[PDB]
RNA sequence: GGUGAAAUUCUUGGAUUUAUUGAAGACUAACUACUGCGAAAGCAUUUGCCAAGGACGUUUUCAUUAAUCAAGAACGAAAGUUAGGGGAUCGAAGAUGAUCAGAUACCGUCGUAGUCUUAACCAUAAACUAUGCCGACUAGGGAUCGGGUGGUGUUUUUCUUAUGACCCACUCGGCACCUUACGAGAAAUCAAAGUCUUUGGGUUCUGGGGGGAGUAUGGUCGCAAGGCUGAAACUUAAAGGAAUU
């Protein structure tokens, strides 16, 4: 598997969590 | 490991420098793993002088030649066409044969 | 209906100013006369190109193309004026090896009887006798004097005497000669090509001087 | 319309299959032409080879 | 003595011109599209074809006045190829055997001094 | 190389390397007295001279420096001294 | 038109093509190399200017003024975000023809952001030579690039020097090579990755099985996107390097 592809569902996991934080703040 | 000590080719003491788009793949490519095999070649065919001598009407006016600098990139370098592959042993030549 | 562009066309001879050695250059073939859209003023704006070895009928002048534009109507006859002194494609790129350097010089200039041009030349640095040293380079700033100094030599040859005086001393190679005898001082130079011109702007019509060109 | 040339020599054998030889036509009918043809099946020297194509010549078969 | 023409050969990798002008250009003699000769869309950068429509061309030209012709080629560039293609060499073979005499030919291809960004995008054309 | 003297280097050896290199570092500059053509004496100028250079009382150029050495205008006589 | 095939789209409105010019915006081919420059990233129309910089010269001057450096800073590709201009081209999404078992994937056609800028930010890249930097020395050879020296050196001629371009001899500085090992390597390879068991020339900075993981939590820097910093639980006996058949 490619490493790249992997960064990036890990920073769009991270970008859901934040607006989930958000949503519940 | 490193296939070659000129890693890439030919940048040393200059680094990220300017992009060449191909002949037929036409793709971005560093002018230094372009491969440049240059084209030196006569209008006609190497047969169809004589007939072009016989019929025409500048008697003795010799041939015109087209000179075409192929940037024939290392990925469609290779088909059926130059440079091959060479043996790891033997890759350490640098002559034009 | 007929559509045959052969019964709806004439048939004119081109003739070349007085500056080429072969007075009638090539047959035009435009359009038969009908009233309203007469071929005299469908012409004028139309730019013959042809090589110098047939104007001159010597093989040294082989390479380096001529533009000619229509600037006199006759009756059925076309009598034209100089336009682009241009170079052939092959030869400039058969002068273009790889190792010598070379030096594009720039030049617009100004005519005396009051046109607008553009002058290229085109330089290369060569291998001369007894030189071990495989590659053969100039040194930045001499290819900078030798653009310096071709300038110079463009202004001094141009803003006198006309575009037909010009032409004429381009016709056999006479500038190259004297800048490549200027130079020699500077950096060796091989070739030392004038390749193209450009005219720009055209103020009147005019007549005398479209006379003094034939004859 | 009809031509006829004889062959001289043979440019090897070409062909994805094979077979098919490629020749160096030469016509006895003024002999300064030596044309490169596509002959399909057994041919040797010297031989009178009919012609229905004039003029088109390729040499690589694939 | 002879009556010279401009042939200007637009033998690009996909489909033949042999647009015959005059001297200036402006006004056209014959031109037959390489590609219309054969309707097999394959045989339009073939040789073949190219031939034809070059000696469909000398029939209308030859036997109308034009005898002598320079010979322009170019197989397009710019950005696309600036390499001659397929079906220039047999058209100047077809007009030379047809009969038309040759007044010097030549090679226009449009070459830039570094162009607009061509097709492919950076990582090109996947055969 | 087995042994080489470098304490007796010879005279070609030594004018191979550059001035610091040698085992005693001497400058390779020998700077002349000037014979010009107007003055009747001698006068004192350095071989690689940086700046311009007067004579004795008119202001006439001697060497004009470029690169390393100085140029030294039409032809004077000079020695080492 | 288009490709390995066709098919979209454009068309008796003259499309395409052939001239001429004009319009615009980027881009500076061929010369272009085992070459330059720069702290890197970078940079290629010329000529004007405005400063800077190495290298070389140097019987100059100063006199240890130094080397590397956590802090903190200055730059830092491209994409991306803000505005305003520009908007040809190529072209993420988006349509649309195909191909396909299925293409919203490769191929083909159009096409808003963006590319290019003037102001900001952002601070990451396989930011790679994957080789921290400054030193010192050990091996031979040419070849360049840059500046210097000596040629009773050669054609350059305007008589003759004087230049500049050449040729040999040297060096000095730089990018690099090629050849070996006599070293070092785990090897592949290396004139440094050598002087490293005979192990301390100086210093910064990192790593301690693989995964979880550059994640979770904090902190900060950011308009945001993110970057800097950075775990553990658990989880397995391998992951990995180079070579070999
Ligand atoms: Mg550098
Ligand atoms: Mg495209
Ligand atoms: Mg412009
Ligand atoms: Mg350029
Ligand atoms: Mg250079
Ligand atoms: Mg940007
Ligand atoms: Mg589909
Ligand atoms: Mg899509
Ligand atoms: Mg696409
Ligand atoms: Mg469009
Ligand atoms: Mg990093
Ligand atoms: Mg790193
Ligand atoms: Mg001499
Ligand atoms: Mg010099
Ligand atoms: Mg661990
Ligand atoms: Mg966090
Ligand atoms: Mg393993
Ligand atoms: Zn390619
Ligand atoms: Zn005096």
């Amino acid at each position: 598997m490619r490493a790249k592809w992997r960064k990036k569902r890990t920073r769009r996991l991270k970008r859901k969590r934040r607006k989930v934080r958000a949503r519940s703040k | 490991p490193k296939k070659r000590a000129s890693n890439g080719r030919n940048k040393k003491g200059r680094g990220h420098v300017k992009p060449v788009r191909c002949v037929n793949c036409s793709r971005s490519v560093p002018k230094d793993k372009a491969i440049k095999r240059m084209a030196i070649r006569n209008i006609v065919e190497a047969a169809a002088i004589r007939d072009l001598s016989e019929a025409s009407v500048y008697a003795e006016y010799a041939l015109p030649k087209t000179y075409n600098k192929l940037h024939y990139c290392i990925s469609c370098a290779i088909h059926a066409r130059i440079v091959r592959v060479r043996s790891r042993t033997d890759r350490r030549i640098r002559a034009p044969p | 209906r007929v559509v045959d562009p052969f019964t709806r066309k004439e048939w004119y001879d081109i003739k070349a100013p007085s500056t080429f050695e072969n007075r009638n250059v090539g047959k035009t073939l435009v359009n038969k006369s009908v009233g309203l859209k007469n071929a005299s003023d469908s012409l004028k704006g139309r730019v013959v190109e042809v090589c110098l070895a047939d104007l001159q009928g010597s093989e040294d002048h082989s390479f380096r193309k001529v533009k000619l534009r229509v600037d006199e109507v006759q009756g059925k006859n076309l009598l034209t004026n100089f336009h682009g002194m241009d170079f052939t494609t092959d030869k400039l790129r058969s002068m273009v090896r790889k190792w010598q350097t070379l030096i594009e010089a720039n030049v617009t200039v100004k005519t005396s009887d009051d046109y607008v041009l553009r002058i290229f030349a085109i330089a290369f640095t060569r291998k001369q006798a007894n030189q071990v040293k495989r590659t053969s380079y100039a040194q930045s700033s001499h290819i900078r004097q030798i653009r310096k100094v071709i300038s110079e030599i463009l202004t001094r040859e141009v803003q006198n005497s006309t575009l037909a005086q010009l032409t004429s001393k381009l016709i056999p190679e006479v500038i190259n000669k004297e800048i490549e005898n200027a130079t020699k001082d500077i950096f060796p130079l091989q070739n030392v090509h004038i390749r193209k011109v450009k005219l720009l702007k055209q103020p009147k019509f005019d007549l005398g001087s479209l006379l003094s060109l034939h004859g | 319309p009809v031509t006829l040339a004889k062959v001289i020599k043979v440019l090897g054998r070409t062909g994805s299959r094979g077979g098919v030889t490629q020749v160096r036509v030469e016509f006895l009918e003024d002999t300064t032409r030596t044309i490169v043809r596509n002959v399909k099946g057994p041919v040797r020297e010297g031989d009178i080879l009919v012609l229905m194509e004039s003029e088109r010549e390729a040499r690589r078969l694939r | 003595s002879q009556v010279f023409g401009v042939a200007r050969i637009f033998a690009s990798f996909n489909d033949t011109f042999v647009h015959v002008t005059d001297l200036s250009g402006r006004e056209t003699i014959a031109r037959v599209t390489g590609g219309m000769k054969v309707k097999a869309d394959r045989d339009e950068s073939s040789p073949y074809a190219a031939m034809l429509a070059a000696q469909d061309v000398a029939a209308k030209c030859k036997e109308v006045g034009i005898t002598a012709v320079h010979i322009k080629i170019r197989a397009t560039g710019g950005t696309r190829s600036k390499t001659p293609g397929p079906g220039g060499q047999a058209a100047l073979r077809a007009l030379a055997r047809s009969g038309l005499r040759i007044g010097r030919i030549e090679d226009v291809t449009p070459v830039p001094s570094d162009s607009t960004r061509k097709k492919g995008g950076r990582r090109g054309r996947r055969l | 190389v087995l042994v080489q003297d470098l304490l007796h280097p010879t005279a070609a050896s030594e004018a191979r390397k550059h001035k610091l290199k040698t085992l005693v570092q001497s400058p390779r500059s020998h700077f002349l007295d000037v014979k010009c053509p107007g003055c009747l004496n001698i006068t004192t100028v350095f071989s690689h001279a940086q700046t311009a250079v007067t004579c004795e009382s008119c202001s006439t150029v001697l060497c004009t420096p470029t690169g390393g050495k100085a140029k030294l205008s039409e032809g004077t006589s000079f020695r080492r001294k």
